[PDB]
């Protein structure tokens, strides 16, 4: 009885209801995982379609904010993209101050940092975001960090979100992080969310795709999909 | 009932309900359909009044030459943010002696609207605004919500009852993009002209329709300047 | 609005009312009483009708203690039921 | 007995409890972690551990021993999230000392100073209190090795070998009967009882790569994190 | 700093603090006056004394200046403020344009300042009224009143306090163009009023009159108990 | 649920501007007409006592040399908007040497039409009817407190507002003069007051482009009055 | 210059058991006598002084602030001042402007509350806190006042000898500047008594 | 500027008390008895400081923080809101020795300290300290020892004490402690009063006795502490 | 973060102050302190709230608190509260005193500082000050004067007062021996010790439970008398003397 109402409020079981909220808020999302191979990192995009509902293309949940990091974000999209120009901004300080590349690391902890403070206070409220975070360079290497609304920064090669979760990055034993080379993951990737979230609940459906690593040259880009077309080839033929 | 209160506070289902209190503010007013062509876009909005004596309230209005936009829902709001939405045109004009487009530019408007919805004591804002406009890749729509997402669409649809204009869209829609800029507009009304009782008209003072276009500069059209593209038209059937 | 002047014309078939009497200006002074709170609105009318001997009450004699019912039941609470849920 | 708002914000019960502080002391079981601080008489050793539910999980990003200073690191408890911020204050308080006073901080007075911001974080009822318990350890000259705790009380504290959280308060009474006896401690004697109070609490007796053992010895006194290959050998030389 | 909505508006249209204030001055002392050709008048009355304790103290009635004086109602400690402050605005109307302060310039000020004392954050409204009372240049009268709301309005009699609309019903007989005909009448006027008002027991009334820009003279419990004898003396010639 | 006092409504909207609309039921009523001519606005002063001076309350005030302005339930409440208005259009008059429009009085009282809230406080309640004389000729204009304005031909405010336009439409049309406009005001205000007709209850706000200012003087009313 | 404007000087001497502090009347702008009744020297507390020379604005204002901060430490700590506390307290007060300083030579001359000791100390116009064990002087001609009193002034002086050397001293000194004369008056105080005195100075 | 509420959490009881304040008075009882004498010389003054755990050392944590050379201090309660108000005056005493020059008086601390400190009970949207504090010092020969409360209030004492069943050992205080005796029977008198409440065991590390002498506080060690008890009283 | 604050500054709707009703409760209880007309003089005082003998009494005057070496002040209430006010009223006068060099008059320091009262009323939610105090001074003007601050902003001076609420049956005391222009401070002293010596609940009149401090007017100096309880004994034992004097009527 309104120990849920403010997030500084705590509550009889020593946690708080407003975290918790946020995280499933981010669960209703549709589904949206990353993966990283060895030279490079993978984003992917899952857009549902309800109506028609408009142009192709609109509103994609992948946003470029540095130069060799991308956001591949979930949950509601307007505070995604206040926090992408957050994490914009944070790394034209670092690019102003320093003039080389921000690391993996102190980026996803300075967003953390914001992440988590917007959580001490009544006045503004924990985000209903969740993105990933991933990124390639020769003195560097692939990293694929995954922050939640609570504010933990941690990362694994791969991890999951949206409604589809569990049962998303299950079939990631499966695929090797480390011999399949950037170039295979796509397809492997692509086919499985073709063959997950089931159609009797939404029956159309877009899926977006991202990648940055050496073969771009640290640049991070969405992967054109007219180029090498590979999902639908190889995701249209992977339902039997 | 009580976790309602703030905009800050999560409900247990994590759903906001000050924003979408908002969009029924939204769906109070008046039924507007924009759409574009591959060429140039046209946006139409309905006209309303409380009494017979009072003239109609117009809701398109000019800000920059190639952007036009529909309003519905609040006039506060919206002649606040319409000042802001000045300011970032003669801002480029200025600086870059450039005019923004579009896509940038409502990335500007949602983040204006995102500090007051999550800030303690702050509202949302209620808003109809459907903008149109043209960089170098031809014209752009877009809609605008109190939850600040901004959808870029052929066509879109607001207001009192307009999903049904929407049913009429999906099949159309796709086959506007052909057409000029003649037929284009008596086709952005016809899916107004669903949305209002089938029994009256449907004047040319109680709506509004804006053409723009890449070689052709946004002029406000009402009242007599509507005569034009009303004349010609079938009547609705029994 | 327009509908409260109903209520005094259900009233209206009690004690006895002058032909000059105008219901629709006293039901604006009165926004939100429902019916009861004019109900005594037309009791207060022949109430003190009663103490000043008038045998018929006459508009002007009780709208001055009218507005007086109104405001003096105003004054301590306004009876604000919207607020009761709200 | 409780009255009005007490619940919800920071004042005096009727009692004089305080309903927050005492709901983030148990905001660690949360975390459900482990960590015991043992000190001899050159060298002080931290042991810790780490949840690994799924493969993709990196030990590197992963683990939970921090290092503030070259010669002093600390390991937290609880969520991690809490944690993380409290993380950069402590350098940063570590950085103004070397630079307002010009040589290293005793330690004693970073746990001082930080749990004085704790007390602002327990005294203002709309922010909140930031549950989560700090850790140090440190070398002062000629003071030998040094041991500090702080919770978030708003209070400093640091014995010879203290250990508290979720299963902590069995592993004290286990450390209180080992110490003393006579008992003296040097290194290895250290080192080979970190791993029997985790035992006797859990009994567990897994790979040495879940858990995390950190120590502090005045050879070289700059901090070290051990490697899993002679974590081994500490794991096998006490099992005969 | 300090921010806080003390009054909104109710469903009912009504705010609740302001038109409650009007609560406490009907719950203050009670004061009257009148205007007139040459000699205004105020009045005051509800003082409570014990005999025992210095009048000037509990004294209801200032000025700002020799032409324009002050009266006010309700509780003190809110008027002391309101004095404070229209002593500063009418000594700017003094330094800029050097003229004579006029009652509608000064008392607008105190009505709109209270306005806005009821509409920003971090104000609670006083509960308190006021009316001024004095002469204006070229011998003219001049009174105004004061509001919660802040709306001025003059009258051309002060009826306020307990029991407002029982001395107001009195004025009924005294706005005859007989009263007051001459000064020499409107003080008597005054105790007449006061007469129907309160105890009316010939104590704590106080009243000062200003004759045209010749400043106001309190008098003692000496010609007011005169005047008194010739109120019961009126009462006995009229049977 | 006493949500922050700028909060919306569930149905919904802001609550206090909807609790702010039934503010203008309890104040006086007044009701303007736009003519060819020129642009007549009338108004009930709703004298409760013998003790108020006539020209104590106005209800009309001129806003801008050649544009007016009518209030509407609280007077204290809209002094703070006349007064400000009037030095908005005065400052246009010094940077363009050029008087403001009767349409700009709209946008300028419609930015500040609602500024209410906490950090960075009651909304007034107000409603205005602007009168005046713009490029065009003369014109009528009405706003309310949320601030959505629209352009009124005749418009009532007040208590019989909603009474006031019925029997307004009924006698209204475009080919109205002046004089004619002038003595229809009155044929509603004596149905809708309970007082007598006199000089003291009721003032007419007239203005022309050949005629001003003008404003109104006294003695003219008194001639309206046996007008009946 | 700045001090040469108003001009004047105070002279303190202390004595055996006593203290004694003196100051010239004359008060003018330049070469302009304008009053010679201003007062320089002011009583503060019981027992003790305080002298002033430069502006007589500083002189006044200083007077004043000092007597501000004076009063609230009584108020609060019924104990009077003492010596080195006043020192202090007028060393912060004059170093409060580093950059804005206000234009005066302090002379304190006082007893201490505690016991019939004296003391005596002079500071800098920036505040500069300094301490001499026989005489302390500040004005317009310092040649004349430490050439006279080093040949003057010995270790114990009873009042009487005492008055009549500050008095010599500031004859002779005061009547070779222009900018200072109009009278001199004496202050010498002991634990019994307060005495105050005016010497008998040319008038040209 | 937080957001800047600042709205008192504490009202007027109707009968005039206060709520949380009182509150804290509860936490001053729950807190450890520390007892204090003023007598001839100087004030001695004895805390209490016991180990929840056999891991605990006592030579690193001091429940007696000096704030001056010769002006020693304790306290009763919660020891968090305890160290806040330490650094407080330390920064507080630094002015009047900075303009003065001049060692600050005992009496001095207590109105400064206590001003801040009432307008923390004062200030909205913060609770008081929960802490009662027992000032010492020797100033101007005559030493002094005051008691506050935290409502702010301060009183003088020959001999006082805080915590559990401090009304108790006030009337031991009251006949066991009378007239002026010197400093080691300051001290006697303190260890049996405080050894009332105290449990069956008296260490050195058990609790501490700090004392101002008029040549200045001086905290006593571990050892003298044990040397004079051993032996209790 | 609107349902935290108890709405302390808002009114009541009864017509009442909420907050300065249960803050006048509080002079009610706790302090007291009296106060009388006196010619050539002005007598003040309390009583001792720790009447304890183990006190060091190293305070000197503590309930009397004075502000100017032309006036004091009697506190009842919270002692740290008026602490606030104490020194907050000592600069006002010292600023007086440094402004025009003249010593301030007691109307305006009064009403000065019932303002800054009154400022906590109005606004900030804040805790507003229960602590009434009294005044007691001389000017050129009107000579020696009597007030008496109240939480409520209003100053409640008069000639005489009732402090706290334990004293209301001394004004019934008071306007029995009423008196004009009669001292003889000493009368209105063994009066003041009569009052004390029946309304209040302590018997015996302990002259060590209670503080007379008194102010002569001295030209130029303004004497301040305060007595010990040597010379109180002596007196109080004169008034005992005729108590027992005037039972010997009947
Ligand atoms: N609009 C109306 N028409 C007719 N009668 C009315 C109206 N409003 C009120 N009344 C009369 O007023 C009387 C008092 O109403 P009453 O107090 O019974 O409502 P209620 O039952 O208390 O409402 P609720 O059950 O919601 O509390 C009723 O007997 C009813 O006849």
């Amino acid at each position: 009885t309104g120990y849920d109402l403010s997030a500084s409020t705590f509550s009889p079981d020593g946690r708080v209801f407003q975290v918790e909220y946020a995280m499933k808020a981010v669960e209703n999302s549709s589904t949206a995982i990353g993966i990283r191979c060895k030279d490079g990192v993978v984003f992917g995009v899952e857009k549902l379609v309800l109506s028609k509902l408009y142009e192709e293309g609109s509103n994609k949940r992948l946003f470029n904010v540095d130069r060799h990091v991308g956001m591949a974000v979930a949950g509601l999209l307007a505070d995604a993209r206040s926090l992408a120009d957050i994490a914009r901004e944070e790394a034209s300080n670092f690019r102003s101050n320093f003039g080389y590349n921000i690391p993996l690391k102190h980026l996803a902890d300075r967003v953390a940092m914001y992440v988590h403070a917007y959580t001490l206070y009544s006045a503004v409220r924990p985000f209903g975001c969740s993105f990933m975070l991933g990124s390639y360079s020769v003195n560097d290497g692939a990293q694929l960090y995954m922050i939640d609304p609570s504010g933990v920064s941690y990362g694994y090669w791969g991890c999951a979100i949206g409604k589809a979760r569990q049962a998303a990055k299950t079939e990631i034993e499966k695929l090797q992080m480390k011999e399949m080379t950037c170039r295979d993951i796509v397809k492997e990737v692509a086919k499985i969310i073709y063959i997950v979230h089931d159609e009797v609940k939404d029956k159309a459906f877009e899926l977006e795709l991202s990648w940055v690593g050496e073969l771009t040259n640290g640049r991070h880009e969405i992967v054109p999909k007219d180029i090498r077309e590979e999902a639908e080839k190889y995701a249209k033929e992977s339902l039997k | 009932n009580q976790y309602d209160n703030d905009v800050t506070v999560w409900s247990p289902q994590g759903r906001i309900h000050q924003i979408e209190y908002a969009m029924e503010a939204v769906k109070q007013g008046s039924a507007t359909v924009g759409l574009k062509s591959k060429t140039h876009a046209v946006l139409v909005a309905l006209k309303r009044a409380q009494s017979e004596l009072a003239a109609h309230q117009k809701k398109i209005l000019h800000v920059d030459n190639h952007i036009g936009i529909s309003i519905a829902g609040l006039t506060a709001d919206a002649r606040l943010l319409c000042n802001f939405m000045r300011q970032e045109c003669l801002d480029s004009r200025f600086v870059f002696d450039r005019p923004l487009p579009v896509s940038r530019l409502v990335s500007l408007i949602g983040s204006k609207t995102q500090i007051p919805t999550q800030r303690y004591g702050r509202r949302p804002y209620g808003v109809g605004l459907l903008i149109a406009g043209y960089d170098d890749m031809g014209p752009h729509i877009f809609q605008t919500c109190p939850s600040a997402n901004y959808f870029d669409c052929r066509a879109m649809s607001i207001g009192a009852r307009s999903q049904s204009a929407r049913t009429y869209l999906e099949r159309h829609m796709s086959e506007f993009m052909e057409c000029n800029l003649n037929e284009l507009v008596k086709h952005g009304l016809r899916a107004l002209r669903e949305t209002l009782p089938a029994e009256q008209d449907l004047t040319t003072k109680n709506v509004s329709i804006g053409i723009v276009g890449k070689d052709l500069e946004f002029t406000i059209y009402d009242d007599d300047d509507v005569s034009p593209f009303l004349e010609g038209l079938e009547e609705r059937p029994q | 609005l327009e509908g409260r002047t109903h209520i005094f014309k259900i009233h209206a078939r009690s004690m006895s009312v002058e032909r000059d009497i105008r219901f629709e200006l006293l039901a604006r002074l009165c926004p939100n009483s429902t019916g009861a709170e004019i109900r005594s609105v037309c009791t207060e009318a022949g109430m003190f009708a009663i103490r000043a001997r008038r045998k018929i009450a006459t508009e002007k004699d009780f709208l001055e203690a009218v507005n007086k019912v109104i405001k003096s039941y105003a004054k301590f609470s306004a009876t604000p039921r919207y607020m009761t849920y709200n | 007995s409780s009255a009005g708002f007490d619940r919800h914000i920071t004042i005096f019960s009727p009692e004089g409890r305080l309903y927050q502080v005492e709901y983030a002391f148990k905001a660690i079981n949360q975390g459900g972690l482990t960590s015991v601080a043992v000190r001899g008489k050159d060298c002080a050793v931290i042991v810790t551990q780490k949840k690994v539910p799924d493969k993709l999980l990196d030990s590197s990003t992963v683990t939970h021993l921090f290092k503030i200073t070259e010669n002093i690191g600390c390991v937290m408890t609880g969520m991690t999230a809490d944690s993380r911020s409290q993380v950069q204050r402590a350098r940063y308080e570590a950085a103004n000392w070397k630079y307002k006073y010009g040589y290293e901080i005793p330690v004693d007075m970073l746990c001082k100073r930080i749990a004085d911001i704790s007390q602002v974080y327990t005294q203002n009822a709309e922010m909140r209190p930031l549950g989560c318990c700090m850790i140090l350890i440190g070398i002062d000259e000629e003071q030998g090795p040094q041991v500090y705790k702080c919770d978030p009380a708003g209070y400093y504290c640091g014995f010879k070998a203290t250990a508290a959280g979720v299963k902590q308060t069995e592993s004290t009474s286990f450390l209180e009967k080992k110490v003393k006896k006579k008992f003296d401690w040097t290194f290895e004697q250290t080192v080979e009882t970190a791993i029997t109070c985790l035992s006797t609490v859990l009994s567990i007796d897994f790979k040495p790569s879940e858990i995390e053992v950190g120590v502090v010895t005045v050879e070289n006194p700059k901090f070290r994190i051990l490697t899993e290959a002679e974590i081994d050998a500490h794991l096998v030389a006490l099992a005969e | 700093s300090y921010d806080r909505a003390i009054t909104v508006f109710s469903p009912d249209g009504h705010l609740f603090q302001v038109e409650y204030a009007q609560e406490a001055v009907k719950k203050g002392s009670t004061a009257v006056g009148v205007r007139g050709r040459d000699i205004v008048v105020l009045g005051v009355e509800k003082k409570s004394v014990a005999k025992l304790q210095d009048e000037r103290t509990v004294r209801k009635i200032c000025a700002l200046d020799d032409n324009v004086c002050m009266a006010f109602a309700g509780l003190t400690a809110d008027a002391r403020i309101v004095i404070n402050r229209a002593r500063v605005e009418c000594q700017s109307h003094r330094l800029t344009v050097e003229d004579p302060v006029t009652v509608e310039y000064i008392t607008r000020y105190i009505a709109s300042l209270k306005q806005r004392y009821t509409q920003s954050n971090g104000r609670r409204p006083f509960g308190i009224s006021a009316l001024i009372v004095g002469f204006d240049f070229d011998g003219t009268p001049r009174l105004y009143q004061t509001d919660p709301s802040g709306t001025y309005h003059a009258w051309k009699a002060n009826a306020i306090g307990r029991g407002a609309k029982s001395v107001r019903e009195f004025l009924e007989k005294n706005y005859t163009d007989e009263a007051i005909e001459t000064d020499d009448l409107t003080i008597k006027l005054v105790i007449k009023a006061l007469l129907e008002v309160v105890q009316s027991g010939g104590k704590n009334i106080e009243l000062a009159v200003m004759r045209r820009d010749q400043s106001l003279k309190i008098l003692n419990p000496e010609e007011i108990e005169k005047y008194v004898a010739e109120i019961e003396k009126e009462k006995e010639e009229n049977e | 649920y006493d949500r922050g006092v700028n909060t919306f409504s569930p149905e919904g909207r802001l609550f206090q501007v909807e609790y702010a609309i039934e503010a203008i039921k309890l104040g006086s009523t007044a009701i303007g007409i736009q003519t060819s001519e020129g642009v007549c606005l009338a108004v009930e002063k709703r004298i409760t006592s013998p003790l108020m001076e006539p020209s104590s309350i106005e209800k009309i005030v001129e806003i801008d040399a050649h544009i007016g302005c009518a209030m509407s339930g609280l007077i204290a409440d809209a002094k703070t908007l006349i007064d400000k208005a009037r030095v908005e259009t005065q400052n246009h008059w010094f940077t363009y040497n050029e008087t403001m429009t009767v349409e700009s009085v709209t946008q300028a009282v419609s930015n500040l039409a609602l500024q209410f809230g906490e950090e960075d406080s009651r909304p007034f309640g107000v409603a205005l009817l602007f009168g005046g004389v713009d490029e065009k000729g003369p014109q009528l204009f009405h706003m309310d407190p949320s601030g959505t304005f629209v352009q009124c031909d005749a418009r009532a405010i007040g208590s019989a507002s909603e009474g006031a336009q019925s029997s307004l439409q009924e006698v209204y049309h475009k080919s109205m003069t002046l004089k004619e406009a002038i003595k229809s005001s009155l044929i509603i205000l004596k149905q809708v007051m309970e007082e007598k007709l006199n000089a003291t209850n009721i003032e007419l706000a007239t203005v022309q482009p050949g005629q001003n200012f003008h404003m109104f003087t006294k003695e003219e009313l008194e001639e309206v009055i046996k007008d009946i | 210059s700045i001090m040469s404007y108003n001009g004047g000087a105070v002279m303190a001497m202390k004595g055996k058991n006593c203290v004694a502090i003196a100051a010239d009347r004359r008060f003018g702008i330049q070469a302009q006598m304008v009053t010679t009744d201003f007062q320089k020297i002011f009583p503060m507390g019981d027992r003790l002084y305080i002298g002033l020379a430069g502006l007589a604005t500083d002189v006044q204002t200083v007077a004043q602030r000092l007597k501000f901060r004076l009063n609230l430490y009584e108020l609060k700590e019924g104990r009077q001042i003492k010596p080195y506390t006043l020192m202090s307290m007028v060393a912060n007060l004059l170093y409060e402007k580093r950059f804005g300083p206000y234009y005066t030579e302090p002379v304190i001359a006082g007893l201490d509350p505690k016991t019939f000791k004296p003391f005596i100390c002079s500071l800098d116009l920036i505040g500069c806190p300094m301490v001499t064990d026989d005489f302390v002087v500040s004005g317009t001609c310092a040649e004349q006042m430490y050439g006279m009193c080093e040949s003057l002034w010995e270790p114990n002086m009873d009042p009487d000898h005492l008055f009549e050397t500050i008095s010599q001293a500031m004859l002779n000194a005061v009547d070779r500047d222009a900018v200072s004369g109009m009278g001199v008056i004496v202050h010498i105080i002991e634990k019994d008594k307060i005495t105050t005195r005016t010497l008998k100075a040319r008038m040209d | 500027a937080e957001r800047g509420y600042s709205f008192s959490l504490t009202t007027f009881s109707p009968s005039g008390k206060l709520v949380q304040i009182e509150y804290a008075l509860a936490a001053v009882a729950g807190g450890a008895p520390s007892v204090g004498i003023k007598a001839a010389n100087g004030v001695v003054l004895a805390t209490e400081k016991k180990q929840k755990s056999i891991l605990y050392d006592e030579r690193s944590v001091h429940k007696v923080e000096p704030i001056t050379k010769h002006i020693g201090l304790v306290y009763s309660g919660m020891g968090p809101d305890y160290r806040v108000l330490v650094h407080r005056a330390r920064k507080l005493a630094q002015q009047y020795y900075l303009v003065y020059q001049e060692p600050i008086p005992t009496a001095q601390l207590v109105q400064r300290v206590a001003s801040v400190m009432q307008e923390y009970t004062q200030s909205g949207g913060v609770r008081p300290f929960g802490v009662s504090l027992l000032i010492c010092g020797w100033n101007e020969g005559r030493p002094y020892l005051f008691q506050s409360d935290p409502s702010g209030a301060y009183f003088a004492w020959k001999a006082t004490a805080m915590g559990k069943n401090y009304v108790n050992g006030k009337t031991f205080l009251e006949k066991r402690y009378n007239e002026d005796l010197e400093l080691e029977d300051a001290i006697h008198t303190a260890i049996l009063t405080l050894k009332e409440s105290f449990e069956g065991q008296m260490t050195e590390d058990n609790i501490e006795v700090g004392i101002c002498n008029e040549a200045g506080f001086r905290r006593l060690t571990p050892t003298e502490v044990k040397d004079y008890l051993a032996a209790i009283a | 973060s609107r349902r935290y604050d108890s709405r302390t500054t808002i009114f009541s709707p009864e017509g009442r102050l909420y907050q300065v009703e249960y803050a006048m409760e509080a002079i009610g209880h706790a302090g007291t302190c009296l106060g009388i007309l006196a010619n050539d003089g002005v007598l003040l005082a309390a009583e001792r709230r720790n009447i304890h003998k183990l006190l060091d009494e190293v305070f000197f005057s503590e309930k009397i608190y004075k502000l100017n070496e032309d006036m004091a002040c009697s506190v009842a209430g919270i002692t740290s509260d008026a602490n606030v006010l104490t020194n907050e009223l000592r600069l006002i006068a010292q600023r007086y005193l440094l402004q025009y060099q003249e010593p301030i008059p007691c109307e305006q320091l009064v009403t000065a500082l019932c303002d800054i009262k009154q400022a906590y009323t109005q606004f900030g939610g804040k805790r507003p000050f229960g602590v009434s105090l009294l005044y007691i001074g001389w000017d050129k003007h009107y000579g020696f004067q009597l007030y008496q601050s109240d939480p409520s902003g209003n100053y409640g001076g008069w000639k005489a007062t009732c402090i706290g609420n334990n004293s209301a049956a001394a004004v019934s005391m008071l306007k029995q021996d009423y008196k004009e222009g009669e001292m003889t401070l000493k009368s209105a002293l063994a009066l003041a010790i009569k009052v004390l010596n029946k309304t209040m609940d302590v018997s015996k009149l302990s002259a060590e439970k209670v503080e007379i401090a008194t102010l002569t007017r001295e030209n130029g100096k303004t004497v301040i008398r305060v007595l010990k309880q040597k010379e109180v004994e002596q007196l109080i034992k004169k008034h005992e003397e005729e108590e027992a004097k005037a039972e010997r009527e009947k």
